[PDB]
DNA sequence: GGAGTCCTTCGTCCTAGTACTACTCC
DNA sequence: GGAGTAGTACTAGGACGAAGGACTC
């Protein structure tokens, strides 16, 4: 049983630690079990422990003071541990969520090990610039190649793209299987250098080691 | 250099040879035809620089030996032009070609017979004769299946393999395969060679359907083809073909029978709200039921529900639309027997009367 | 033997630019390192890094053996490009391959390079012994086929003409039918009684640096790592194997690791280098010294005339110059130059009679008062004390150069010229590079890794700007590089990767930099670089390379700017019939003219040459320069040394009475300086001046006053204390105070670090004077010129209409059908747009335009212009901005209702066009 | 809304309505249908602005009204593609219309009628029906002398001049001329309107060449033609049309009859080999006899010769061929008359037996 | 030390070929 | 109604032109 995911949070830093001083806000994941989409959704809401930052209200909307009330990652530690343990995550920017991710289970002290380590941590991204180089291959721009609408949607934040990943996902690992198709004693010469060519050798050979101080074939 | 010829001893080797013709042939000579008088034998030639076709007219008027390389496209439209029973009389002048007939005069451009490039002679190993009809069945009841322009470039072709008493033919593109076999009535060694696609259309083309058998010989690196008059000479592609007995299916276990009009006229319906590229459509099976559904980007469908012969267990299969409906047009039967394994395995589909060819479409796992 | 039992005799250095990887002295270095004696370089059709070799196997005791590797055709395998190993054994193999490569370049080549016919080896043939090419060979592909009677066919030819100079290659690098074709060539071997030689086949140092060649041919071939089309005929184990690695590879064959000891030992080529093989050149029956002397007398005669005018001055002013004339003449007459002097004067003259006005540089030519009387020069050098031992020096026995420029406009007409006069292939172009600095490798490797272009740029404009810049200087400088590398795995990857290819040889080299000249065919001494044509060779070794191998350079220098005076003079003198005015003569200028100082003196030097910044426009305010002698200086006072060291106040304030001028210094001065150091206040500025003082104060020859200024710049300990002590007595020997001489030593040494080239300063001052002066004798055809110039940039012309505006200049749109090709004059219209003044629209529809209008009249509406003119030569796009540009305004009052009829109108009068082609009369009246 | 309809009454005019429709037109809502049920009516409307199709099918089947628009192309190959007899019955239900035959069921997307454009009202002007037999001979012995895309904006479409009981027709390019007019035997007003291309393309179309009459009503600035229950409307398009007048030639002194077959076989045969890009031919009359040469610039050549009734001077004049060909084709008819007048001018030629129809083609300058 | 000569790569536009659809022929 | 040929639409490839980083003394 497969896991599609993608976690928004604080806004981002570009630089430095993209985690440091930063929390999640929202988790939007959908399940796909054999390949098709049961509607199991984990979507919860966060404690914020900081300020929302301005790109990341824009980006998909969302108020610092309505993930207030909502419960802390705490509350859920366990709850989406067990949602994830033993499956697979492809992500859009594992550098951003993976480390979001990390970060919260050192905060829980539980000295519970990284994610990767009992759940497949996989870059979508890679895979599609890999798949198409020399195209955008952002979540978004392969969301419209394959004919997938995310403009139309009511479902708006992590769940829009969590959705869009989904049919990405499916979509690329879909495209099409294959074809398995096919996969002594002796004589010879040995040619010595005449006379002549011996001269030659030698005259360029002192012209080295008159000049350079050393002949590597004499030492 | 004179010939005389009649209108209608012209007519069908020259729209034949013209057929091979549109390249942009940038070595100005491959729009031309090479001419070869000899004796009292014409012959006739067209080439596109990988293969070539040769038809003879005897010569019951007046002529004189010689060669020359004419025009081709203009010159076969010249003679499909003209009357039935027009007395076409060529001549060479010098540098020019001459053309009268009747009231008629035409002067054309002369390239020397010389400059017209040759593929060489080579020897024979493997020669048939076999009826016309059973080459054209072979070849139009599979050839979709072939690619256009692959990486894999010798899949622009076709497996040719003799072997005991049978032909035996496969195509692929590496979605889909599509393999027939055919008792041949002869004894044949064993050999493989690949040939071209346009070499395939070429050989569809010369098809007339008629009584004269077809004699083909087989060389190192050619072939050589006699149908009555004409006779074809194409070279071959280098090797590897893919091992055919890799993709067959091990023991499809499920038996399910339909009729190939009604189920194509469902795939035909459904396909309309496909994906555009892939024309993916999904079927459902269960006992005496199909259910076909289908996706289109705009979150539209289009369904059939289908009275389907089919015994075993319930599984989920779907695979692009545009690969199966070229199967049920190359299926010129009213009943399909399609045996499966799974959703994630190659497949096999016969017709119920005929197990001489086999198909393979791949699965999508939506 | 004696030591060595292997040498490798296939490796390529990045200069193969298809493929190798490492530079070639760290090539060379790893060879050594490796104990071993020899080792063949042999790239791919060029021998570039050859000067660098064999200065590497001098400096290593390492024999350099000669090679190269290559893309055959012959007619056995038809069109398929098979690989071949060339040797030379000696100098007549040498010029065989000089010979062969040059006939590859002047066949003409696809994307796959250039390729040999088999058969060429006829021809070129003496002294080479040859390698098959490996299983990528003629006989290696035929071999593979399994085609006997064809690997027969193949070696029959080399039997005739290589007979026992003819090598199987040994490969065993487990690599794809490499078994197959062993397996085949040892039958081979053994049935024709054949020698054999293994090889390592080497592109790297080592494994790991496999990865980055992999990217390397990428970059250049233009195609991305994953791709599955990318060709990967390449392994890791083409690195430098040890002696006993390939001892163990083929150790059950010994006679193929002994047969390249042998090879090495027939292998020895001598090309000498860094000693002139100096071109020159006859004239009459005369001596080539006496044609000079000749010429530049009766050159002086001319000069004479212009400088003094009055013949009774001339007379009493004369002697001076006859004897610097006969100084410089013992001097370069005795050194044994004049063929130079005379090809280059020629070149000069030639150029003034056909309509090219000369290119500005001359080194530190000006020295030169024989290259002045030559009309070589533009300045006279006894008015500014100027010094030819600064340019050629008597007392060094070594490089004259001359360092000859001239401008790009007529860069083929010189060509053709010097073709003319030598033989066009007796002529070459010399070659500039590519290698991948620091934001060509990021945005290459960026685009190879498949970012969208906005990811890779936002990376690349961090790298800062300077020439030099490197990936660990540019992380240093700027704090953002070392925080993206730790913040974005994908910039990690990048630079990881662009460590490894930091300075690398990117490709074919752009054009030259300047032109060779050599007394015989060209490639009598080196094969050359052609284009895609085989035309317009240029040479392979660069230009420090091909000029110690020996030969005299001719440089471009596109300070173009002659171009702009060169047509505002012909647009002036046109303004002589309508006025009787006589044509003006750039060179015969008075140097003292107010209206030229009074507006400098108001700072409004724009393109003004080198007087351009706006620092230097500040300079020049404070400065209030008001003689001939301040403008040298601008350049020589706007640097950071000067100004910031208090000279450029000193200066100014000495300059203005404000400081009391001094010879050279308050306490330490003495009369005797004051003609040297007159021109800049007591201020030691200059480097002829270090020289005047030596001779003047302290007997020193102008030569040995020259090789002070050269010891002042090393500053080497033991060096300078000799020169110290000729210096005491000299001024001693003079009468002048020993603790005065030494002192003022003192100061000239401070300023001689800064110290700038007063000649070389003064044949460009010369030229900012000329633009000064034709800016302000007439400030109204110079701005057209200045904006034809830059006609590239929109920046500068918004600069440069500015400039107009406040000038009391200004200044009308475009007109379509009065305009001329650029700004044009009428008298009452100040200016008109020229054509080429649109942005967007190239020369050709800029030309296109007013060709219809000359043979039609002025264009009458929107509809005759689109039938007189097709879409081929102006597209819609053009039109489109002609319109919005006002060029149209005239006819179209409207900017607007024109643009919705653009599109049809076009089509319909081409639909007109097709329509008088063909074909055909038409019908009805019209629309 | 919900009905069923009889796939025989639906099928044909599906197929007239769907046919010009653009692939991708610039407006999306112009390649979806607008359906509106009243009364027992089904009425169906394709458009594009120029032109508009209304189709109308009666409801024996219970039903409940309403309107929608789907999209053409896809409804137009899913009523192609079904079963032979099939009653389909579809409903409206929220945002997807169903469509039901057997036990297939479908699902499209749907945009609401309220959103189509609905064209203009107008008054009817002049008022006339003719035999659907006569307006498609009108049409399609015409059509070929359009232009494609001028920008004489009037040339795209045919000229319509009507006046007392006769209606004329002519389309131009400027170099040929073509006319065909017949009495229609009813009292017209005096009027002459000039229909776009794609308009007269789709009216001609739809003539299913049988009993029905065909009723037109013309408005000031669009025309509808009633054909059964197809109804049609367009704009029309307005230019200040040229004087057929000045294109007719003026008195034509030469004339040359000569077998139309004959000729036309001679002159595709001459076409050959005609330069590519000019399609030149130069005529060389004589008293009762006629020449054909043309050339390329390869030099190729081609003469004929035959035998014309001709009085009247030599003649030497060049054409277009392709100009010529075209109306040869268009003339339908046995033996041809030419009437002449000189080398810079019109020329007349025509049906022997006819003259229903006049053609001029322009000669030119080789 | 600055600027010009240098090509090459990126973006846009046009031209040519291929495929599909529709009309005319069989 | 189906097959063959023409016409139209869409895709693919190549060339041109504006931009940029670089290596020359």
């Amino acid at each position: 049983r497969q896991i599609v995911l993608d976690t928004e949070t604080t806004g981002m830093n570009q630089i430095g630690a993209h985690y440091e001083g930063h929390k999640i806000i929202e988790i939007g994941a959908v399940e796909v079990v054999n390949r098709r989409l049961t509607g199991n959704n984990f979507h919860v809401y966060l404690k914020p422990d900081r300020l929302v930052d301005p790109e990341a209200f824009g980006v998909h909307g969302i108020a610092d003071e309505f993930l207030l009330d909502k419960p802390t990652f705490a509350e859920v530690a366990d709850e989406f541990m067990d949602y994830i343990r033993g499956a697979e995550l492809v992500i859009h920017n594992a550098a951003f969520d993976i480390g979001f991710m990390d970060y919260e289970f050192s905060l829980l002290k539980r000295d519970i090990p990284k994610t990767n380590t009992f759940c497949k941590v996989t870059d979508s991204l890679a895979v599609a610039r890999k798949m198409f180089p020399g195209k955008r291959n952002s979540l978004d721009a392969l969301c419209a190649r394959y004919e997938i609408d995310n403009s139309k949607r009511t479902l708006h934040g992590a769940l829009l793209d969590a959705q869009i990943l989904a049919e990405v996902y499916l979509a690329m690992t879909g495209g099409q299987l294959s074809l398995p198709l096919a996969m002594q004693a002796s004589k010879l010469r040995v040619v010595f250098a005449t006379d002549e060519e011996i001269a030659a050798h030698e005259a360029r050979l002192d012209l080295v080691q008159k000049k350079g101080g050393s002949c590597l074939w004499r030492a | 250099m004179k010939f005389t010829v009649e209108r209608e001893h012209l007519l069908k080797p020259l729209q034949q040879v013209s057929g091979p013709l549109g390249g942009r042939p940038t070595l100005p000579i491959l729009g031309n035809l090479l001419l070869q008088v000899a004796d009292g034998t014409l012959s006739l030639t067209g080439t596109d620089l990988e293969m070539e076709m040769v038809a003879r007219v005897a010569l019951v008027q007046p002529h004189e030996p010689g060669a020359t390389t004419v025009p081709a496209r203009k010159f076969f439209d010249i003679c499909r032009g003209l009357p039935e029973g027009a007395e076409i009389a060529v001549q060479l002048e010098g540098e020019r070609m001459l053309v009268r007939s009747g009231r008629s005069r035409f002067s054309l451009s002369t390239l020397p017979a010389a400059d017209f490039p040759n593929l060489d002679d080579w020897q024979s190993e493997v020669e048939f004769t076999l009826p016309q009809a059973t080459m054209k069945r072979l070849i139009e009841a599979t050839q979709f299946s072939m690619a256009h322009q692959d990486v894999r470039y010798y899949l622009n072709g076709m497996l040719f393999e003799t072997e005991g008493e049978e032909l035996r033919t496969v195509a692929t593109d590496g979605h889909r395969l599509a393999v027939c076999s055919m008792p041949i009535g002869q004894s044949l060694p064993s050999h493989s060679v690949i040939v071209p696609r346009k070499g395939v259309i070429e050989l569809m083309r010369m098809l007339d359907g008629g009584d004269n058998p077809l004699r083909v010989q087989i060389g190192s690196n050619n072939i050589r083809a006699h149908v009555g008059d004409f006779i074809f000479t194409s070279k071959l592609v280098d090797g590897r073909f893919p091992d055919y007995r890799r993709v067959l299916p091990k023991n499809p276990d499920k038996h399910l029978e339909a009729g190939c009009d009604l189920l194509k006229q469902a795939f035909a319906r459904a396909a309309i709200l496909s994906n555009e590229k892939f024309r993916g459509v999904r079927l459902y099976v269960s006992e005496n039921q199909l259910k076909i559904t289908a996706n289109n980007p705009e979150q539209e469908e289009a369904e059939e529900i289908l009275d389907v012969t089919y015994s075993g267990a319930e599984m989920e299969i779907g695979f692009n639309v545009s690969y199966v409906l070229d199967v049920l047009n190359a299926l010129k039967c009213e009943n399909v027997r399609m045996m499966l394994t799974d959703s994630v395995s190659s497949v096999q589909i016969e017709d119920a009367a005929s197990q001489s060819a086999a198909y393979v479409v791949m699965p999508m796992r939506l | 033997m004696s030591e060595p039992r292997f040498v490798h005799l296939r490796v390529h250095s990045d200069y193969s630019m298809i493929d190798g990887l490492a530079k070639t002295a760290p090539l060379v270095k790893k060879a050594a390192a490796l104990g071993m004696p020899a080792l063949a370089i042999t790239d791919f059709t060029n021998l570039c890094g050859l000067v660098k070799f064999y200065g590497a196997g001098h400096g290593a005791g390492i024999k350099p053996i000669v090679g190269a590797d290559f893309n055959v055709q012959c007619d056995l395998l038809g069109d398929e490009l098979t690989h071949l190993t060339v040797l030379a054994a000696n100098n007549t193999g040498y010029q065989n391959l000089t010979l062969l490569i040059s006939k590859a370049y002047q066949r003409g080549y696809g994307a796959a390079g250039p390729i040999i016919d088999r058969d060429w080896l006829i021809e070129l043939n003496e002294g080479l012994i040859l390698l098959s090419g490996g299983r990528m060979g003629d006989v290696g592909r035929s071999l593979l086929r399994g085609n006997s009677a064809l690997v027969d066919e193949c070696v029959a030819f080399y039997e005739e003409h290589f007979p026992d100079r003819y090598f199987l290659e040994l490969i065993r690098t487990g690599r794809p039918d490499e078994e197959s074709y062993l397996h085949a060539a040892v039958e081979l071997a053994e049935a024709r009684g054949l020698p054999v030689v293994a090889t390592n086949d080497v592109r790297f140092i080592d494994s790991s640096d496999f990865d980055a060649h992999e990217i390397r041919v990428a970059i250049h071939d233009g195609f991305t790592l994953d791709d599955p089309k990318r060709p990967r005929n390449y392994s890791p184990q083409q690195y430098m194997r040890s002696e006993e690695e390939m001892c163990e590879l083929f150790a059950d064959i010994p006679e193929a690791l002994a047969n390249t000891v042998e090879i090495a030992k027939r292998c020895n080529v001598t090309v000498r280098l860094g000693e002139y093989f100096l071109p020159q050149f006859p004239t009459g029956d005369m001596s080539t010294e006496d044609y000079l002397v000749k010429r530049a007398k009766e050159g002086l005669e001319e000069r004479l005339a212009f400088l003094f005018p009055d013949e009774e001055e001339r007379l009493k002013r004369r002697p001076e110059y006859d004897e610097r004339l006969e100084t410089e003449l013992q001097v370069i007459n005795q050194m044994g130059f004049p063929g130079y002097f005379l090809i280059v004067m020629e070149f000069i003259q030639w150029s003034k009679d056909n309509g090219v006005p000369v290119g500005p540089g001359r080194g530190s030519g000006a020295g030169s008062l024989v290259a002045y009387a030559l009309k070589i020069t533009d300045l006279d050098p006894l008015e500014f004390d100027l010094l030819f031992e600064r340019f050629l020096n008597p007392e060094r026995v070594s490089m004259p150069d001359f360092d000859v420029d001239f401008c790009m406009e007529k860069r083929d007409q010189v060509i053709e010229h010097v073709a003319d006069m030598y033989g066009r292939d007796a002529v070459s172009q010399i070659i500039t590079f590519g290698t991948m600095a620091a934001k060509a490798v990021i945005r290459d490797v960026g685009r190879v890794l498949g970012h969208p272009y906005g990811f890779v740029d936002r990376i690349s404009k961090l790298i800062p700007p300077d020439p030099g810049m490197t990936l660990a200087k540019a992380f240093e400088a700027e704090p953002q590089l070392p925080e993206i590398y730790e913040a974005d795995e994908e910039v990690k990857a990048l630079i990881d990767m662009a460590r490894k290819l930091e300075g690398v040889t990117r490709n074919a080299g752009k054009h030259a930099g300047g032109v060779v000249i050599a007394p015989t065919k060209i490639t009598d001494f080196a094969p050359l670089y052609c284009d895609e044509e085989g035309k317009h060779p240029v040479t392979q070794f660069d230009k420090s390379d091909v000029e110690y191998a020996g030969l005299v350079k001719f440089d471009f220098l596109g300070l173009r700017t002659l171009t702009i005076i060169n047509w505002a003079l012909e647009m002036i003198n046109k303004r002589r019939a309508k006025n009787g005015e006589p044509p003006l003569d750039i060179a015969a200028i008075p140097l003292d003219d107010k209206k030229s100082f009074d507006m400098l003196q108001r700072s409004e030097t724009t393109a003004v040459f080198q007087l351009e910044s706006r620092g230097m426009k500040d300079l020049i305010k404070r400065l209030q320069p008001d003689c001939f002698e301040d403008m040298i200086a601008l350049v020589a006072l706007f640097r950071p040394g000067p100004l910031q060291s208090g000279m450029v106040d000193n200066f100014i304030d000495r300059k203005h009475g404000r400081e009391e001028i001094s010879y050279p210094d308050v306490q330490w001065q003495h009369e005797s300086l004051k003609p040297v150091l007159e021109p800049t206040y007591g201020i030691i500025l200059y480097q002829e001046q270090v020289m005047q003082i030596a001779q003047v104060l302290s007997g020193y020859t102008l030569g040995g006053a020259d090789m002070l200024r050269r010891a002042m710049g090393k500053k080497k300990p033991e060096e300078m204390a000799k020169q110290r002590s000729v210096f005491a007595e000299g001024a001693e020997k003079n009468g002048i105070n020993a603790e005065l001489a030494m002192k003022i030593f003192d100061l000239v040494e401070k300023f001689a670090g800064y110290g700038f080239n007063k000649s070389h300063s003064a044949a460009y001052a010369l030229v900012s004077y000329q633009t000064l002066w034709l800016k302000a004798h007439y400030p109204a055809e110079f701005m057209a010129a200045v904006m034809t110039a830059d006609m590239d940039n929109t920046e500068k012309v918004v600069g440069l209409v500015d400039e107009c505006w406040r000038m009391g200049l200004k200044i009308l749109p475009p007109d379509i059908n009065s305009g001329l090709y650029h700004f044009h004059v009428n008298d009452d219209g100040e200016i008109v747009y020229g054509i080429g003044a649109i942005k967007g629209v190239g020369e050709g529809p800029i030309e296109a335009i007013i060709e219809a209008r000359n043979k039609g009249g002025y264009f009458r509406e929107l509809f005759d212009l689109c039938a007189r003119t097709d879409t081929k030569k102006l597209n819609r796009r053009v039109l489109e901005k002609l319109i919005m540009s006002g060029a149209f305004d005239r006819l179209g009052p409207h900017r607007a209702a024109l643009m919705n009829s653009l599109g049809d109108a076009l089509k319909a009068a081409d639909q007109h066009a097709k329509a008088e082609a063909i074909g055909q009369l038409d019908l009805f009246g019209v629309l």
